[PDB]
């Protein structure tokens, strides 16, 4: 109804007026997180079989 | 193992034993997916035998599980894979629906979807034609042209009911799936006998297909 | 040269039989889907025919390529005992599979409720029991560089009837009843020409499948067992050419090669399972 | 949850009696039940164990053959069939509730115990300290020594701490070494490594007065340490 | 009002294209790709006698709970494959399960429209239904504990709900989805969560105010799986169009697309490795693929399931991956 359309318009206005960062910055943050935690990623750098609880 | 690990393994083995026993018990259950279209005669046959209504009963040494799922007023494909392992689908179709807008054309579209669903390739359907008495009352006056303009047949009860039923088997289009239609008047206390006969024939046909004899 | 061709043919047949039976047993033992009572019986038939292939067929092939039994008399008795035991057990696994299918088709409620792998184990144990009861009485005593089976008239009747002829009648009756049930099921299905087309196709299919099973069983073992029955009764009048006898015996043996083909490789579930690996 | 022991009483030497445990308030079928006895002046001594479903049974090496532990899940009754009752079998017999899975807390609930009076390679758990004077509000440490390392290859240490409060059956404090039991105030703390352990109490109350028992659960002939009494 | 809504949507599109300076693929063209991430089945958890729809790891990275159609919720000791608990469910129609961060509770739900909270650590030794959370009018597709008392559930009635388990009442209802909400993922800090639904849109929800902060629309078909990046500033969605997408919360648009021409089957479940460089997605083609979440390269494959891999999860310590499937086995991979 009219109420649903008003709610959708209000939601769109509320969602639009936010602080979006550049996707270059977002990608840089993701890269920095993945590099800063590569050591503690046993699926990325497998632990030795002694340190692997599933042997 | 440690003593505590040994007792934990013993507990795990007891759990495994109970799981296997429960699976053995559940394998003996004949699972029926009970479908329909809105105001169809689902409730009548439910009485004859939340989000999902599961009905357990034993008939002639056979334990049936009826999953009434019509209360799930959402997209069926998001939950229809849960019933991939049903013995048969008990589809309910109100015969007195051709004169109500269309109810029975929506039922036919749903029936086509159920037949052609990727999870029901070889799953039989126990079609029930509901409210056949009111259909007879309404079919003498109004002809079977509102639902089928292409009917072009006798206005008689038997011909109209047979035409609707045959249009329903027309969607089967499968060699490993059969439709066991029955006509119900809402006053017959033998519909579970029809479901039992259909399920027995389904099991026999599956066994014959396993033997290569079907 | 002449015996080399015989050795090659017998070795090829034995290798094919071993491969087929080992493949069926592996398909049963490896996957969850083929662990069924019917598939348990089929895999047990494959196990019995694998025992045939790796125990009985090698020594028989040696006795054939050399035209004489180049082993001991005790080994001859053991070989003939394994011969009769394993062949009787395979025939009775055919009968047990027929009985399981009879119960599955004509008794679906029992199929749902009372059908357990304990039943398959009972059937396998009873088939092997009959195999022992047909192979051992010669060892208990019921009967020259030859390893021929006992020609005792009473034992000939007992062993040809308890290993083939009673099994033959049992499979005839069971598969005739299954044929009647399949025809009744098809008629009930057609009780719209597409339905009639499917009815004709399914009737031809049931006739073809019973033909495959029963014809392979018969034209494998019956040529052997007619001779195995009459030949002691023709101890001086009838003379076995020893070539026709070899051919009929190896037809009986080849039944063990063709059993996995009929019962497993023609099964759709088995075909999908083998496509999985 | 309550475990009620019945039987006991007075018996002649060489006699026989049956000890009964009317378990109630919990899923008795899923618990491995123990019998743990305490001589009228000595410390606790584990007697027997029957697992969940009676699949596994152990006995103390000093009662094996003479005793028979049995359970009746439908009536939730635990039995100790006592025969050839020597004079050393007089004790209060405690039935102990214990369940074993990952993260479970065995020995967590103890029956109230029944008094039996009879007329006239194992891991050694050492509590060198005993009857130590304590004052409320101050930290106290109770030590324990084991002949064998209780720490297992899985990383778990099977050291248990119980509190034999005066007139009350033992109640679990710390089930695996450094693992506080349910309902125990977070002032008791367990620590140690290998064979040497200590039970530390932060601010001991008036309810902390009692006798503190070790227990190993590594090898099954479970042995308690002679209790380390706390007195004011 | 539809005109104003479309104008605001176009303004959002222009704002999103404004922030599209360099794609994730352009900035990760120089990082060294991990060659072939080859996990191997370490444990196979057998004991489910029907298709498994959900599993959830414990925060101790050792216990996991699995939900299956046989009406059983089983808690596994993944190290020893020991079954810690077997919880019989009143409704066998369970298609989601969650394991409490404390480990004291486990939740399950499905076609019965009810989230059942199970008290694992009771004074009695049995697991009992501590709380049945009714109020959803569709099947529960996912549920995720915030803590022992707060649980967020998603349902087929197009709404996510926040429940106070002690009172059993919906603290908040997250309306705004138009299709059936199919999955949830809480932020690591659990102050906000994303939910993918059948309307091919993933919405970012703030837990307290109940307000949808952002809406992400990149998929063409039903979103079946969703998972935050480990840092909580991004997430990955898995939809029926055989593609995964990495959306950023701050950038408010998809950063990377994880699609392969050999892949045409839908995605049932996604999860990240501990560092977040791997995106493990379970597909309908019976195997799970591993994606270089920074380079979109298919790093590896997890084959070994004979049916559709319906669920998969990574331990909080990142050591192992459990992938349940419709063939009734959970496999632990390393
Ligand atoms: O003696 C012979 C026979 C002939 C063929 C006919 C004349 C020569 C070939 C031959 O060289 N041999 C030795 C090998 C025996 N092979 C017999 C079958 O493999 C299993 O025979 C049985 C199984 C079960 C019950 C039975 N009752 C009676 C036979 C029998
Ligand atoms: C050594 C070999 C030849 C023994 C195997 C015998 C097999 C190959 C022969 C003997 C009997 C034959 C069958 C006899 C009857 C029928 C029914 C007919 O409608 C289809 C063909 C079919 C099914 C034949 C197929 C081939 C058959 C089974
Ligand atoms: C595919 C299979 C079932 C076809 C049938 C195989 C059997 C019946 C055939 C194939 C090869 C044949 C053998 C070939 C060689 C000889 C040597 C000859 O001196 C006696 C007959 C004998 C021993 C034949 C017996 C029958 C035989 C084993």
């Amino acid at each position: 109804s009219i109420a649903q359309a008003r709610k959708l318009v209000e939601q769109l206005k509320m969602e639009a007026n936010i602080d979006r960062i550049k996707v270059s910055k977002a990608a840089a943050d993701l890269m920095a997180y993945c590099e800063a935690h590569a050591k503690e990623d046993p699926l990325l750098t497998p632990v030795p079989a002694s340190e692997n609880p599933f042997r | 193992l440690s003593a505590e690990e040994r007792a934990a393994l013993e507990r795990s083995k007891a759990i495994e034993k109970n799981l296997k026993e429960d699976g053995i018990s559940a394998a003996k259950d004949v699972k029926l997916l009970l479908l329909g279209a809105g105001e169809s005669g689902k409730n009548t046959i439910v009485k004859q035998m939340t989000g999902i209504v599961e009905t357990h009963f034993t008939f002639k040494n056979l334990h049936f599980r009826l999953f009434d799922v019509g209360a799930q007023r959402s997209e069926r494909k998001k939950w229809i894979h849960c019933f991939e392992d049903v013995t048969a689908i008990i589809f309910c179709v109100a015969l007195s629906g051709y004169d109500q807008v269309n109810r029975m054309h929506a039922s036919l579209k749903l029936f086509d979807s159920i037949c052609n669903n990727k999870f029901f390739i070889d799953t039989s359907i126990i079609l029930f034609l509901n409210k056949k008495d009111l259909f007879g009352e309404k079919i003498k006056k109004s002809p079977l042209t509102i639902c089928f303009p292409e009917y072009t047949g006798p206005n008689t009860y038997e011909d109209a009911a047979a035409y609707i039923q045959a249009q329903f088997e027309s969607k089967n289009r499968s060699p490993n799936k059969e439709i066991y239609c029955h006509m119900t008047c809402s006053t017959d206390t033998n519909n579970i006998q029809v479901v039992f006969d259909a399920v027995t024939d389904i099991i026999i046909a599956n066994n014959l297909r396993g033997c290569g004899l079907y | 040269s002449y015996q080399v061709i015989t050795s090659l043919l017998l070795g090829t047949l034995i290798f094919c039989a071993v491969l087929g039976n080992a493949c069926v047993v592996a398909a049963i033992a490896l996957e969850r889907s083929l662990q069924n009572v019917a598939n348990y019986l089929i895999g047990s038939l494959a196990v019995t025919d694998l025992m045939v292939s790796v125990l009985v067929l090698p020594m028989a092939a040696l006795y054939q390529v050399l035209n004489k039994w180049t082993l001991g008399q005790v080994t001859c008795d053991l070989f003939i005992a394994l011969d009769v035991l394993c062949c009787t057990s395979s025939i009775w696994h055919l009968c047990a599979i027929a009985l399981d299918r009879y119960w599955a088709i004509t008794d679906p409620i029992d199929y749902v409720n009372k059908r357990t792998p304990r039943r398959a184990a009972a059937l396998i144990s009873l088939t092997w029991l009959i195999g022992f009861l047909i192979s051992i009485p010669p060892m208990l005593g019921w009967r020259p560089d030859a390893c021929t089976i006992s020609k005792d008239h009473g034992y000939t009747i007992y062993s040809t009837f308890g290993a083939f002829y009673i099994p033959l009648l049992l499979m005839l009756v069971l598969y005739g009843r299954i044929f009647r049930a399949a025809r009744f099921r098809i008629r009930k299905t057609v009780k719209a020409e597409a339905k009639r087309k499917m009815a004709l196709a399914r009737e031809r299919k049931t006739v073809k499948t019973l033909g495959i099973i029963m014809g392979t069983f018969i034209l494998c073992w019956l040529p052997f067992f007619i001779v195995a029955l009459v030949l002691p009764f023709c101890e001086s009048s009838c003379h076995m050419p020893t070539l026709l006898g070899a051919i009929i015996n190896w037809l009986g043996y080849s039944n063990s090669l063709l059993n996995p083909v009929i019962y497993a490789y023609f099964n759709k579930d088995f075909q999908n399972a083998f496509k999985k690996i | 949850v309550q475990l009620v022991e019945s039987g006991g009483g007075l018996v002649q030497p060489g006699g026989s009696r049956k000890l009964s445990c009317s378990a109630s308030g919990f899923a008795f079928s899923s618990f491995g039940m123990h019998w743990v006895r305490q001589a009228p002046e000595k410390g606790l001594e584990w007697v027997a164990y029957i697992s969940s479903g009676s699949g596994t049974i152990y006995y103390a090496d000093t009662v094996k053959g003479r005793f028979t532990i049995s359970r009746d899940d439908p009536k939730n009754t635990l039995f100790l069939q006592m025969t050839s009752l020597r004079s050393e079998d007089t004790a209060m017999y405690y039935c102990v509730r214990s369940i074993y899975y990952y993260g479970s807390s065995p020995f967590d609930f103890w029956g109230q115990g029944t008094t039996l009076t009879v007329s006239s390679s194992d891991i050694v758990m050492t509590q060198a300290t005993s009857s130590v004077p304590v004052t409320p509000g101050e930290s106290v440490s109770i030590s324990c020594r084991s002949s064998k390392s209780l720490l297992h290859s899985n990383g778990n240490t099977y050291l248990y701490w119980f509190l034999q409060r005066p007139g009350q059956s033992p109640q679990l404090l710390i089930y695996r070494m450094s693992n506080l039991a349910s309902g125990v105030p977070d002032r008791f703390s367990g620590s140690g490594s290998g064979t040497a352990f200590t039970l530390t109490i932060s601010r001991l109350e008036a309810e902390d007065v009692g006798v503190y028992y070790c227990m190993q659960h590594l090898e099954y002939p479970l042995t308690f340490g002679a209790g380390t009494k706390l007195e004011l | 009002l539809r005109q104003e809504a479309e104008q605001l949507k176009n303004q959002i599109r222009d704002a999103r294209k404004a922030c599209a300076d360099a794609t994730l693929s352009q900035i990760t063209n120089n990082i060294d790709p991990v060659g072939r991430i080859q996990m191997r089945t370490r444990r196979t958890l057998r004991g489910h006698l029907a298709k498994i729809y959900a599993m959830h790891w414990g925060t101790d990275s050792r216990l996991l709970v699995s939900a299956s159609q046989d009406g059983k919720l089983i808690i596994w000791d993944s190290y020893t494959t020991n079954k810690v608990h077997a919880i019989p469910l009143r409704s066998s129609w369970v298609m989601t399960c969650a394991y409490a961060p404390s480990g004291n509770y486990v939740a399950c739900g499905g076609l019965d429209n009810i989230c059942s909270i199970y008290n694992l650590k009771t004074r009695e030794g049995n697991v009992r239904v501590s709380r049945e959370l009714a109020g959803h009018t569709g099947y529960l597709s996912c549920c995720r504990f915030l803590d022992d008392n707060q649980i967020v559930t998603s349902s087929g009635d197009t709404t996510c709900a926040l429940w106070d388990i002690e009172t059993g009442q919906q603290t908040t209802t997250f309306t705004g989805h138009t299709g059936d909400v199919m999955s949830l993922s809480l932020a690591p800090d659990t102050r906000l969560f994303v939910s993918g639904a059948c309307d091919a849109s993933a919405k970012l929800w703030d837990v307290r105010e109940g307000m949808c902060r952002q809406t992400f629309t990149g998929h063409e078909s039903d979103i079946n799986a969703i998972c935050f990046f480990p840092n909580g500033n991004a997430f990955a969605t898995g939809s029926d169009d055989a593609t995964c997408r990495l959306f950023d919360l701050r950038a408010d648009q998809e950063l990377m697309t994880y699609s392969h021409d050999n892949i045409i089957c839908g995605i049932t479940s996604v999860s990240f490795s501990k560092s977040g460089r791997l995106l493990l997605a379970g597909y309908d083609d019976f195997n799970c693929n591993v994606w270089d979440a920074l380079k979109a390269d298919r790093a590896g494959v997890l084959a070994g399931h004979d049916n559709r891999v319906s669920c998969l999860g990574v331990t909080d310590d990142g050591m192992a991956v459990a992938t349940g499937s419709w063939d009734s086995f959970l496999k632990i991979w390393n």
